């Protein structure tokens, strides 16, 4: 659904803390001004992008103490209190199996000054000018945006996302749309006991796929893998000679004069715009297949989760019924529901 | 329903002229294309690592062999100011197809035809949309079935009448706390179970 | 202001039209034959009557 | 967007003044630049004096007006400790006309030497609010003393009035000299030591390397300017390139914190190299 | 040391801030590197200790402001560090210092980030609240409840697409 | 005027079209830019 | 930008010296050549895609 916000500081990644190469840069005019457009473009549509996938109703739903769900077990999907951030069983295995940064997009200037960790990649992008942007759309909340479109899908059925929240028995629910998919209404009842058994084996199966198998979330794991691969990258461009000399800032100012420092520096900056400008390119382009994966996303929130799936083999192979909004790091992971 | 339908036909009126940002999304497909043009006349000034950054100047200044280390400093300065610009368009122009096929999705499903899509044309059931002409885009007028007025209602799965289950054809089971009727699921119209 | 490793002088007596010779990518008598400098050649060439 | 030396807004100036206990004429560093305003009424503010050290030992620049041409002279000056041009004895027949010269007592080694057109000064004196404002931009780099000479009449009597001037260049003078401190010439009446001085004011605030922005009208006048170093705000324009934000946020730059002094450390040899050898 | 100073190391001027360090020099090596190529740590030449070079200007700056027509006042939020560079705030993206802390959550006005939204109102100055997720709406639900319109609207949704 | 010529003001050479303009410069002004940094107005030295 | 297109003809001409602003540009120019080009490809695979 998501990806990393990156804002790249091209004044510090260009010239890193020189005044002699910010008087040079500054005649370059408007080229760190349209660098940091594209990647404030991105920061707006990714943040819409989470807006129009978890967020599709302007009411947040809750579910009654009270269970009667006719043997149906929904206490793998909601949330638990217990918990300090009110996540899933499901929902916890999630943003475990997936590599992340550090706790919190808070780490403090005497984090990298007085522990200098030996190849540490979060503090060297920082002080190299790349900041990475934290998300409009926290997963503490992500966890309750879903937790609010099931809350709609369990106790209203459908009619949530087509209005307000009208409820409807989950023995009536799974019995109407049986009549979408064209099954007949008796087949539910008569089983009421096996749906309920078969349903709840395959809640279970879910534990064993994603606790045992944890290469299931690699896609977004790669998604999680080419903005950390990329951040990596960059800070890689630097070491390059870029024709120079020597490709470090700090042994020109120290060796030519500002007559043949101008002939090296600008052959520096050219290999920093252009990084910058390679880099900017490979992130628009993964930002346009984010988010036709987040319109598709939004596709299967709106017409999967809010209501049922008449679109055959779309929403995983069987008859689809319905399917249930987990959170996922920058993503979302569905359950849908076949027959 | 006459009068529901052409009263929210006035609410269109309402909401595009007193409110000017409805439109803001086209108005930044009209924006990102007049920046980027006027961007491109501020890469003109940029010294390229030059001594200056007019074409003009070396011409008037240095010899053609001192203007072939600053002129093609102006040239790979100004060309990758259009390889950088050829890029914003090409991922713009992606941007904008994957709308405009998502505006043919919403012309051939949502207006030539019913969209059981749910939800993907609006919220509420769809019935029908309006293609209205717009800068650069489409404007749709969906027509929504959206309820209003609602009660809450007993409700039961089947009906022992002989020793066998009822189940219901099109419908449900409603009652008012004393008979139970039958009706639709988005409209309540009571009727006998037959 | 900037200071250097492992300086060498390179101390000889050539002919007066010849002084030019010695440079990073030179020829002669002097540069091609007996006396030549490295193609990164980092350094200073010092000279006088 | 231009990149020179430039005084930042809203930043720490002088109050001096002149006044019939308060007189003024100080000793001011001038490290990098140093601009110059000054609301006047009876053309009280001379000219300075830019040397090194203000003595003979060094080369001085000694830009002065003796009421009837504009003086700029380069010499190896003998430097007073307070110059000064008084107006003499008014009570009859005033006439407003000056008697001594004691910016300098001897000149030697001239080097520079510019005489304006004569013109005829009014030196009045005025009561009450000051109606001219001069200011002046003074740097000294490459040894090409740039100044920027703006007058508009104000209607001004206390603290630097909240408006903006495009200061213009009048003139470019090759001193070739270096100046570390400088000092200000006023002028004294009295109704040689017992004189006094009247109502002036000027305004001394060092320039730095910032950047701003500059706004023309369709006639080339600068409307606006705006500091790209003032808060995140001003910088959010310099990088919008427009002076109305809109309503959102703008990632600019990162917090920048500037070094606060050189640390120079080499190894330790008394030994000089054998360059006899 | 702890101080982002001009050093000068045999020659090698640049700015950056001098700490102690574990690492250990060879006794031919002078001068420590890091992927991006810049010296990272020297050797001092007259007594024998080791110093790292830590990269000045640190921590991201957020804008958070409306237009200037409205207001000029502003709020800066300052990523990656807590409030000790300088109406004091912290939230979860960073120091937050011009806006004051509003418990009442509203809709997201200003999108910030981590959470908090922002917005220009009443004496007016930028407020600082938690971005709220709507008005929460209980189901009442139950094995034996329905709830089935009795009367309906027609709406007319403007969807607007390039 | 009104007509593309090859102009030289004060050694400045390009391919241009001169035409009267309600521009007024400063006594200390000469050369006249644009957004993209090139000449866009000159002024005569012989008549003003 | 340079004198000439060809690799094999800088080599066969100047000095490493003098090699290094002329191998540097084509260096640069097929590079970016490259990054236009790859460019070319990732844009026309998100529309395959």
């Amino acid at each position: 659904v998501s990806m990393t916000k990156t804002s790249v500081d091209c004044t510090m990644y260009i010239c890193g803390d020189s005044t002699e190469c910010s008087n040079l840069l500054l005649q370059y005019g408007s080229f760190c001004t349209q660098l940091n457009r594209a990647l404030t473009g991105i920061a707006v549509e990714q943040d819409k992008n989470t807006q129009e996938v978890f967020a599709q109703v302007k009411q947040i739903y809750k579910t009654p103490p009270i269970k009667d769900f006719g043997g149906f077990n929904f206490s793998q999907i909601l949330p638990d209190p217990s918990k300090p951030s009110k996540r899933s069983f499901i929902e916890d295995l999630l943003f475990n199996k997936v590599t992340l940064a550090d706790a919190g997009f808070i780490k403090q200037y005497g984090d990298c000054l007085g522990d200098i960790a030996a190849r540490d990649l979060i503090c060297a992008q920082k002080f190299n000018g790349l900041t990475v942007l934290p998300p409009l759309l926290t997963d503490e909340m992500i966890a309750q945006y879903t937790s609010a479109l099931l809350a709609g899908t369990i106790t209203s059925g459908w009619t949530f996302g087509a209005g307000a929240a009208l409820q409807i028995p989950f023995a009536m629910q799974m019995a109407y749309r049986f009549n979408g998919i064209g099954v007949t209404q008796n087949v539910l009842y008569e089983n009421q006991k096996l749906i309920a058994n078969q349903f709840n084996s395959a809640i279970g199966k879910i534990q064993d796929s994603l606790s045992s198998t944890a290469s299931a979330l690699g896609k977004l794991q790669d998604v999680v893998n080419q903005n950390a691969q990329a951040l990596n990258t960059l800070v890689k461009q630097l070491s390059s000679n870029f024709g120079a000399i020597s490709s470090v800032l700090n042994d020109i100012l120290s060796r030519l004069d500002p007559p043949e420092a101008e002939v090296q520096i600008d052959r520096l900056i050219t290999g920093r715009l252009q990084s910058l400008q390679t880099y900017v390119t490979q992130q628009l382009i993964r930002a346009a297949e984010i988010r036709a994966s987040a319109n598709l996303a939004a596709t299967k929130m709106s017409e999967c989760v809010l209501g049922q799936s008449k679109r055959v083999d779309f929403c995983g192979k069987g008859y689809h019924l319905m399917s249930f909004p987990q959170s996922a790091p920058h993503g979302v992971v569905f359950l849908h529901v076949t027959y | 329903i006459a009068n529901q339908f052409n009263s929210a036909i006035g609410k269109i009126q309402d909401s595009l002229s007193s409110t000017a940002s409805a439109l803001g999304k086209l108005q930044d497909v009209v924006n990102q294309n007049a920046q980027a043009l006027n961007t491109l006349v501020k890469q003109l000034s940029s010294n390229f690592g030059a001594i200056s950054s007019v074409l003009n100047d070396i011409l008037s200044r240095l010899d053609p062999p001192e203007a072939e280390v600053q002129i093609d400093r102006l040239i790979t300065g100004r060309l990758q100011s259009l390889q950088t610009y050829v890029t914003q368009q090409l991922i713009r122009a992606a941007e904008i197809r994957a709308s405009a096929n998502l505006a043919a999705t919403k012309m051939s499903e949502c207006v030539l035809g019913q969209s059981k899509r749910v939800d993907f044309c609006g919220k509420g059931y769809h019935l029908m949309s309006f293609p209205q002409s717009a800068p650069h885009g489409v404007v749709f007028l969906h027509v929504t079935y959206v309820p209003a007025q609602e009660k809450n209602f007993t409700t039961a799965p089947a009906i022992c009448h002989d020793g066998k289950a009822h189940f219901p054809r099109e419908g449900v089971f409603v009652s008012n706390g004393t008979h139970w009727f039958v009706t639709q699921r988005n409209f309540y119209e009571p009727q006998i179970i037959t | 202001d900037l200071c250097f490793t492992n300086v060498y002088a390179d101390s000889f007596v050539i002919r007066g039209d010849e002084v030019r010779q010695i440079a990073p990518g030179q020829t002669g008598k002097i540069a091609d034959y007996n006396y030549k400098l490295p193609d990164d050649f980092t350094g200073c060439v010092i000279a006088w009557n | 967007s231009t990149q020179d030396l430039f005084l930042p807004f809203f930043s720490n100036v002088t109050w001096f003044h002149a006044i019939h206990k308060r007189f003024d004429n100080p000793v001011l560093p001038f490290n990098d630049g140093v601009y110059f305003a000054s609301t006047e009424k009876s053309n009280i503010i001379r000219g300075w004096i830019f040397g090194t050290t203000l003595d003979s030992k060094t080369q001085s620049l000694l830009i002065v007006n003796n009421a009837t041409n504009v003086v700029i002279k380069v010499c190896e000056f003998q430097f007073c400790n307070d110059p000064f041009l008084g107006v003499y004895y008014h009570k009859n027949n005033k006439s407003w006309m000056e008697s001594e010269f004691r910016v300098y007592s001897s000149a030697n080694n001239c080097t520079f030497e510019y005489v304006s057109q004569p013109f005829l000064m009014d030196l009045e004196g005025k009561q009450g609010n000051f109606k001219n404002l001069r200011e002046f931009v003074f740097k000294n780099i490459d040894g090409y003393f740039k100044i920027y000479s703006k007058h508009t009449p104000i209607n001004l009597v206390r603290d630097l009035p909240q408006g903006f001037s495009a200061l213009e260049p009048l003139v470019d003078l090759p001193i070739g000299i270096n100046i570390t401190r400088f000092q200000t010439l006023l002028a004294l009446h009295r109704s040689s030591s017992g004189w006094t001085a009247g109502a002036a004011a000027y305004y001394v605030g060092y320039l730095q390397p910032r950047t701003f922005l500059l706004k023309y009208n369709e006639n080339g006048t600068i409307t606006d300017a705006v500091d790209c170093a003032l808060d995140p705000l001003s910088e959010t324009k310099c990088t919008l390139k427009s002076f109305t934000v809109e309503k959102g946020i703008y990632q600019t730059s990162n917090f920048r914190v500037q070094p606060t002094e050189s640390i120079v450390r080499f190894p330790n040899i008394t030994n000089l190299c054998p360059f006899g050898e | 040391k702890n101080k982002c100073v001009n050093f000068n190391f045999n020659g090698l001027t640049g700015t950056g801030v001098l700490t102690e360090s574990n690492k250990k020099f060879l006794p031919f090596q002078q001068f420590g590197r890091d992927i991006a190529d810049t010296t990272d740590a020297v050797r001092d030449p007259q007594t024998l200790e080791i110093l790292d070079i830590t990269p000045c200007s640190f921590g991201g700056v957020s804008v958070i402001t409306p237009g200037t027509n409205t207001s000029n006042q502003v709020a800066v939020l300052y990523q990656d560090v807590n409030c000790t560079e300088v109406n004091v705030f912290q939230t979860r993206a960073g120091c937050l210092i011009g806006a004051e802390h509003v418990n009442n959550s509203y809709e997201c006005d200003i999108p910030i980030g981590a959470g908090i939204c922002a917005s220009y109102q009443t004496s007016q100055s930028i407020i600082a609240y938690t971005m709220s997720l709507g008005a929460e709406n209980s189901v009442a639900y139950s094995n034996n409840s329905i709830a089935i319109p009795t009367n309906f609207t027609i709406s007319v949704t403007t969807e607007i697409l390039p």
